[PDB]
RNA sequence: AAAGAGAGUUUGAUCCUGGCUCAGGACGAACGCUGGCGGCGUGCCUAAUACAUGCAAGUCGAACGAACGGAAGUUAGUGGCGGACGGGUGAGUAACACGUGGGCAACCUGCCUGUAAGUUGGGGAUAACUCCGGGAAACCGGGGCUAAUACCGAAUGAUAGAGUGUGGCGCAUGCCACGCUCUUGAAAGAUGGUUUCGGCUAUCGCUUACAGAUGGGCCCGCGGUGCAUUAGCUAGUUGGUAGGGUAAUGGCCUACCAAGGCAACGAUGCAUAGCCGACCUGAGAGGGUGAUCGGCCACACUGGGACUGAGACACGGCCCAGACUCCUACGGGAGGCAGCAGUAGGGAAUCUUCCGCAAUGGACGAAAGUCUGACGGAGCAACGCCGCGUGUAUGAAGAAGGUUUUCGGAUCGUAAAGUACUGUUGUUAGAGAAGAACAAGGAUAAGAGUAACUGCUUGUCCCUUGACGGUAUCUAACCAGAAAGCCACGGCUAACUACGUGCCAGCAGCCGCGGUAAUACGUAGGUGGCAAGCGUUGUCCGGAUUUAUUGGGCGUAAAGCGCGCGCAGGCGGUCUUUUAAGUCUGAUGUGAAAGCCCCCGGCUUAACCGGGGAGGGUCAUUGGAAACUG
């Protein structure tokens, strides 16, 4: 993070485009299945792009109107 | 016309025939959708309370936010909260024009008020939510005057409530006095409205 | 030097003034000693309500009306009384 | 008057205890998808980080020595007033800083208002100007000349000082009034009327004294935060005597003398924080916060100091030291946006290098007038609240086409399409407000003052001024035409069917769904909540009686010290008399304005804005009652 803390996030949606050395925006939210994951990566805010071929619930996952 | 959708299913979903009768009965009286004819189900306490709100909101045809605001200031009066709510809503300029017979439906009345076709105390008013007082005169102020739509709706007007006075030569409507709860709707449970907003 | 002056309040392009007594040093809408009356300029016959007793009390202690106030007090007619009580 | 909703989850099933999660409301919010308008407000919460470039504080020729003009009429410097107001920020500060209530017989106060005495007589200069000298530049020296409401003596004048007489007094120190003796302390002219020229006089000023008003200074009772895994702290510290200093009391300071002062009713220390009116939530009691608006405080690159002044230890003043940037001819010089805009950086995150002094209020002036990034307006951003537009009415056992069907049908759907109608909004063209009171200038009238004017005060007429802006607002016509998205549909919780996948992809706040018939994953059709929005995240209150005063408990669920003796503290049998600290009650003063609430009124309604009222205190002075505690 920008304040110098090393955390573990989670990518929602079907398929992504993340690689090492990539800038992303994280937001609150814990995933129950994963032991240590406590944050969610928002999709469509920065280098991370929206999910491909999303028809409904598009405000999440950051996919624009088709 | 804030809600421009089909004004036929809302009567079917609610189960009460808005604007007299015919919207619900005669045709399919059951709810709209794929699973209308079959697949009935029970209603919980939340459903019964919520369904009462929808009748008042869609009968007078106004938005949710106003409904909450006019409910709050209705309960600031002295008396029964539920009864004061319909009395306060009955005061709206849309309803008075509907009651006088100048329009067939509330949607027609709302547009009639909207497009500066009426006047109160000789001053043009374009706010549908204007709250009419007792004794004020409402007219048309010539211009449209002998308009086919307004004249057609004058003939098909059934009856006129006793708390409004109107003669079809000068079109000078007026509120005789503040109305009474018994003579309004009589098919709504105001006790459920007030319980819905207290949760 | 304490002097009586208007105080602007109201909405955008709808001014409404409240006649107050305050020092020249203090802000236009800040500290004041006390309030005397109001002034509506928007009304075509401009209407003003004044105490007619606290003004005369203050003007014998070193209070000076401003440019607009003097017109208000003269039209209402208490500067005549300030004249008469001064010499009498 | 007001007055309180629950649900899921431990088990094969149950009842209790108990935690976790959810349904509501609010942001100076951010992010995602989408996006028509108008009114009213709001917009660097982080780096009190560093700052290009413009503008934010001047004014007076009616206080004193110049350039255009045949010497008429307008424009630098000395001098006065103002720069201590207005505007910004929240670093520090746990204390008389603030809130509330008092005291000052212990204090100061320019301008403003009233009253009383006068505004008399001289002297020596020096800026500007003119030469010389030094230096890159900032700017520094020397010689000569001149004026003032500049500066310094002099006459006269103290309720200023000393020594007293009397009275009337108060709260201990002491106060008020009058009288006597002695000694000190003041000043300025300018602009006009008259006369004569003596002189007089009007206005603005000048000096002293006393009142009022205004603004401040000092002291005190009470009130509002975490840690005892922080127990001692202090030495000008505590008190006294004499002096110094201040507007004023005081260890405020100094010499001497004594050893005191504070603390378990929490000193000291560490950590955090500007305080309040108020804001959000709550049935209430309370819990959290202190952005915008108003009051007080502290700060002005970081430390220290003082000058001038009525007022400063001074945001756009000075001196020294430090860090940083810049100009140097290497000798030396110049700076401070936490002012309005704007730039870089930090950040998930916040606007224009705009128009005016027309209105209000400021500084100067006698007045026009000058200055005012205060303030009025405009610009950008769905950031919030409020209003209403994306069309109305009639119209099929029911158009086509989707989507399903035990293939008959059902649903989208009166929604289409058709006929009839409207112009809020749009486009075009015409009319066009309020906000303006003024000031000054001109005639008068009446007054106080006059030997008389000029002039001063009040009254009535004439004339004059708009950034917004041709803005708001009307009427004339044409167009259904340019204007609907967002989230959910197993339960909590309103709303279900097909196809694809096959413990994979994936979903999720909790219970938990997915392992070739998934109402829970993905897409369709349909539906449900809202709507110019809708969802997610972060923070706070509620539900949470889950710190229980209102309003919980300790046999077995967490929870009675292993037991005693006892200092401090808490509580205490019966009756009578008295007192009045607690208790109850009346009056007076105060608890600002704005905000919540109640009653009216204006914006075409609302939001919003005015007028009146109410509430709000373990508050101060004073008068009562005596049952209860003392
Ligand atoms: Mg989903
Ligand atoms: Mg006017
Ligand atoms: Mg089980
Ligand atoms: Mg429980
Ligand atoms: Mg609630
Ligand atoms: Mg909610
Ligand atoms: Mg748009
Ligand atoms: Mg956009
Ligand atoms: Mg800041
Ligand atoms: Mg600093
Ligand atoms: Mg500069
Ligand atoms: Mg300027
Ligand atoms: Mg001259
Ligand atoms: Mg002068
Ligand atoms: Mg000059
Ligand atoms: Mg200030
Ligand atoms: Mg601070
Ligand atoms: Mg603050
Ligand atoms: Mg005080
Ligand atoms: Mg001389
Ligand atoms: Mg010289
Ligand atoms: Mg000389
Ligand atoms: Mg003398
Ligand atoms: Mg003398
Ligand atoms: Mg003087
Ligand atoms: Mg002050
Ligand atoms: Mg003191
Ligand atoms: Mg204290
Ligand atoms: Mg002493
Ligand atoms: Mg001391
Ligand atoms: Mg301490
Ligand atoms: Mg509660
Ligand atoms: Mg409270
Ligand atoms: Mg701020
Ligand atoms: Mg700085
Ligand atoms: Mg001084
Ligand atoms: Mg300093
Ligand atoms: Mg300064
Ligand atoms: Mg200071
Ligand atoms: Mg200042
Ligand atoms: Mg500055
Ligand atoms: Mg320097
Ligand atoms: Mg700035
Ligand atoms: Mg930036
Ligand atoms: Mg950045
Ligand atoms: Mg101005
Ligand atoms: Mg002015
Ligand atoms: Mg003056
Ligand atoms: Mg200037
Ligand atoms: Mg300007
Ligand atoms: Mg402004
Ligand atoms: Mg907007
Ligand atoms: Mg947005
Ligand atoms: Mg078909
Ligand atoms: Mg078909
Ligand atoms: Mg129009
Ligand atoms: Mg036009
Ligand atoms: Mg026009
Ligand atoms: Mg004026
Ligand atoms: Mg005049
Ligand atoms: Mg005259
Ligand atoms: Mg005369
Ligand atoms: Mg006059
Ligand atoms: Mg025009
Ligand atoms: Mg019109
Ligand atoms: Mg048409
Ligand atoms: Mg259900
Ligand atoms: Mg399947
Ligand atoms: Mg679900
Ligand atoms: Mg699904
Ligand atoms: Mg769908
Ligand atoms: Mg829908
Ligand atoms: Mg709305
Ligand atoms: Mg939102
Ligand atoms: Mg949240
Ligand atoms: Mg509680
Ligand atoms: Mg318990
Ligand atoms: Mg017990
Ligand atoms: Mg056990
Ligand atoms: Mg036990
Ligand atoms: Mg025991
Ligand atoms: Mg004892
Ligand atoms: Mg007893
Ligand atoms: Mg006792
Ligand atoms: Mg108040
Ligand atoms: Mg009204
Ligand atoms: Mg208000
Ligand atoms: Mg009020
Ligand atoms: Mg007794
Ligand atoms: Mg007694």
């Amino acid at each position: 993070l920008s304040n110098g803390i090393e955390v573990t996030a989670y990518i929602p949606g079907i398929g992504h485009n993340l690689q090492e050395h990539s800038v992303v925006l994280i937001r609150g939210g814990r995933v129950k299945d994963l032991p240590g994951v406590r944050y969610h990566i928002v999709r469509g805010a920065l280098d991370t792009a929206g999910v491909e071929n999303r028809g409904q619930s598009r405000s999440k996952y950051g996919t624009k109107k088709p | 016309a804030r809600y421009t959708g089909p004004s036929w299913k809302v009567s079917r979903r609610l189960g009460i025939s808005l604007s007299g009768t015919g919207k619900e009965l005669e045709r399919r009286p059951y709810a709209p959708g794929q699973h209308g004819p079959t697949q009935r189900k029970k209603i919980s306490e939340y459903g019964l309370q919520q369904a009462e709100k929808q009748k008042l909101r869609h009968m007078y045809g106004l938005t949710e936010r106003q409904f909450k605001n006019t409910f709050n200031k209705a309960g600031k009066l002295q008396g029964k909260h539920g009864e004061n709510f319909m009395i306060l809503l009955e005061q709206r300029l849309d309803n008075i024009v509907y009651r006088l017979g100048l329009a067939r439906t509330r949607r027609a009345a709302r547009q009639l008020v909207n497009h500066g076709h009426i006047t109160v105390d000789g001053k043009r008013v374009d706010i549908p939510s204007y709250q009419v007082s007792v004794g004020q005169v409402i007219s048309v102020r010539e211009k449209s005057a002998k308009n086919s739509a307004i004249a057609e709706s004058l003939e098909v007007s059934s009856f006129v409530p006793e708390y409004v006075t109107f003669d079809a030569e000068t079109l000078t409507g007026s509120l005789n006095r503040l109305p009474e709860r018994s003579e309004l709707a009589a098919e709504i449970n105001e006790a459920f409205i007030v319980e819905f907003y207290s949760r | 030097a304490v002097k009586i002056r208007l105080k602007r309040m109201g909405s955008k392009k709808k001014p409404f003034y409240r006649i107050v007594v305050a020092d020249s040093r203090f802000p236009r809408d800040g500290r004041s000693i006390e309030t005397i009356g109001t002034y509506n300029p928007l009304l075509d016959p401009v209407e003003v309500k004044i105490d007619e007793e606290a003004t005369l009390k203050w003007m014998h202690n070193g209070a000076k009306p401003s440019d607009t106030v003097r017109n208000l007090l003269s039209r209402e007619g208490i500067m005549e009384k300030f004249h008469n009580q001064k010499l009498g």
